[PDB]
């Protein structure tokens, strides 16, 4: 709680001030200390004020409590050689509070406690109640240890810590002071978006997947999607020579933003960048129970699959907005039809249609989001609680007999992704009840994903002018047993890979498995190809495709993607495929 | 002239 700050003679010691602890933050006034470190057995300053004379040890101005103005407060005065006193006075307004009290020199920085009872200031400096108006933040001074071509760093600060809003902006302005060609990579669009307005006044150039490469010639920063970047790696005839490479959201287990961390770190290791990963769960994440900014409720119970009659009466009696993640769409279908049966508002949330529903999350006002694992990537909601199954669908590669992909699961999603979403929320500090209401262990394991494999087919297929084969980042190699460049094609098989999966929009797995056949873009066929058992259902009907050349045929395909069919969006732009149209 | 740390009390009313 309250400590004397003492200072070290040749072999006296004396009091000097007083400080108070949290924590995990030490509090005390400019004056005392001087920006000197202080150790129990060492105290870092992270954040001050000169002007106000006020400073913190170990992170932001935790104490943020006021003097209400009307009310007793009780200075704890700690004078120095005497025993710790409360002394309860009434403060007065001269615009600043103060108290009327006077203590002898060393006591400065003791605590002026609420009713009852937190500290709302600090005696020193009439006497002064000196009490901050800030929230954290601490400061970042920026380590220029970071901008060191063939370094890569981690920044992990927890949920909420402020990477994507406070840190990023500063590391772009100072690496444009620094003359340095950055790259920001964003996890999607909209969130590519928010980010563009914190990055106000710098010269910030949103990039396309429509567009190859772009270059100015000018002292621009590049923002672009993880999955942008990749495209670009794997179409475009120019090298892209950033020296700073600033992933966010750098979690991202989708096979673009899989095999961008691979290449960045190729990049990294040829001694040609720097490179930065954001985020609090970086491969390898064990605790799914992280800080926060604010305190979080862990409610353990059981939560609904599907649809529900009764015994979960506490779903809908709560009365602030939730979040609730789900193993898929059509599970995310099941829940939003029930809760609307109740006559609750939901927004639906997945991949596709993120870019439409997203926003509506902030313009419309809604009591519960129902979502995919896409929003455990910087999508930030004004909610007090998230519903957490943690489950969800894992797509495999099966090589039982003809090799298909199917969704497998619903299974207990990784730590990190429990963390993710249960980072939704606790990030407003001025928010200190919200839930995260949770069943079910996490499950570490996912070496049969199939978003590994499908990597390596990208990194595989990214040639660099030095002749290296692109790999998975380091600590995600472990995640498939794929040889090193076992996916490459050449010609017009990897140029058919490349354009089944931009213009196509097909998965990873499917794109390669008709390019690699030998296959032509323009060749649908094999959309009709396929045995008894890959025919494709919709809504319980067996697909029928109307053909390039007029022919009503069965969606049948040599090739088994569950993701073009599970996915209502991707059904509907894969029959367009089909079709001969796309 | 180095700083070091004591415990006096814990942060309450009375
Ligand atoms: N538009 C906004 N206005 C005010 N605060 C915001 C806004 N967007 C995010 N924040 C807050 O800023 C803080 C840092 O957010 P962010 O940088 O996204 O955290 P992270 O470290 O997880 O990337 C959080 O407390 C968050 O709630
Ligand atoms: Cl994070
Ligand atoms: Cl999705
Ligand atoms: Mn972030």
């Amino acid at each position: 709680g309250v400590y004397r700050i003492m200072q070290r003679g040749l072999f006296g010691k004396t009091q000097v001030g007083v400080g108070i602890h949290m924590e995990g933050v030490f509090h005390t006034m400019w004056h005392v200390t001087r920006g000197s470190v202080i150790c129990h057995e060492r105290l870092e300053p992270s954040w001050a004020d000169v002007r106000n004379d006020m400073i913190s040890y170990g992170g932001g101005w935790r104490l943020g409590d006021k003097w209400d103005k009307e009310e007793d407060v009780q200075v704890l005065a700690i004078e120095p050689g005497k025993n710790p006193k409360h002394v309860q006075t009434k403060p007065g307004l001269f615009e600043i509070g103060a108290v009327t009290l006077d203590f002898k020199p060393g006591t400065s920085g003791s605590p002026i406690i609420n009713k009852k009872g937190k500290v709302i200031g600090l005696y020193g400096n009439v006497s002064a109640i000196t009490q901050a108006e800030r929230i954290g933040e601490p400061d970042y001074e920026v380590d220029e240890d970071i901008f060191r071509k063939k370094r890569l760093t981690i920044m992990d600060l927890h949920p909420g810590a402020g990477k994507t809003k406070r840190i990023l902006p500063s590391i772009v302005r100072e690496a444009l002071k620094r003359r340095l060609r950055t790259l920001i990579l964003a996890p999607t669009r909209v969130v590519a978006a928010e980010m563009e307005e914190a990055l106000r006044g710098l010269p910030i150039r949103y990039q396309t997947p429509a567009v190859k490469s772009d270059h100015t010639g000018r002292e621009i920063v590049d923002l672009m999607c993880h999955a942008t970047f990749t495209t670009r790696l794997l179409s475009s005839t120019r090298v892209p020579n950033y020296n700073l490479i600033v992933m966010d959201e750098a979690h991202f287990t989708d096979p673009c933003s899989v095999a961008a961390r691979g290449y960045i770190s190729t990049r990294v290791e040829m001694g040609e960048a720097a490179a930065i990963f954001m985020t609090a769960t970086p491969p390898g994440s064990t605790d799914p129970f992280p800080q926060s900014n604010s305190p979080i409720e862990d409610i353990e119970r059981e939560i609904p699959e599907r649809s529900w009659n009764t015994g979960f009466d506490w779903i809908t009696d709560y009365q602030g907005k939730t979040v609730w993640f789900v193993p898929s769409i059509k599970a995310g279908n099941d829940i939003a039809n029930c809760l609307r049966k109740s006559g609750k508002r939901v927004i639906q949330l997945s991949r596709k249609t993120f870019d439409t529903e997203y926003p509506k999350t902030k313009l419309t006002d809604w009591d519960f989001v129902v979502t995919t694992d896409i929003s455990e990537m910087g999508a930030n909601f004004r909610a007090g609680r998230v519903i957490d199954p943690r489950r969800c669908l894992k797509p495999v590669i099966l090589t039982d007999g003809p090799e298909r992909v199917i969704l497998a699961g619903p299974i207990p999603v990784t730590p990190a992704s429990a963390a993710q979403r249960r980072g939704r929320i606790g990030r407003n500090p001025a928010q200190e009840d919200d839930q995260y209401v949770f069943s079910g262990d996490p499950l570490k394991n996912d070496e049969d994903h199939a978003h590994w494999t499908e990597a390596k087919m990208l990194l595989d297929n990214i040639y660099t002018p030095e002749g290296i084969i692109p790999t998975l980042f380091g600590p995600e190699r472990e995640k498939t047993q794929a040889i090193d460049g076992e996916f490459r094609l050449r010609g017009e098989q990897r140029k058919t890979f490349v354009e089944l999966m931009r213009r196509g929009d097909l998965p990873v797995w499917l794109s390669y498995k008709v390019a690699s056949a030998g296959i032509s873009y323009k060749d649908r066929e094999w959309c009709f190809t396929g045995e008894r058992n890959n025919q494709i259902l919709e809504e319980n009907m067996e697909v029928e495709i109307w053909t390039r050349e007029g022919e009503k045929k069965k969606l049948r395909p040599k090739w088994l993607d569950a993701r073009v069919y599970a996915d209502p969006m991707a059904l509907k732009d894969f029959k367009e495929f089909a079709s001969g149209r796309k | 002239a180095d700083l070091s740390l004591e415990k006096a009390a814990n942060v309450q009313w009375d």
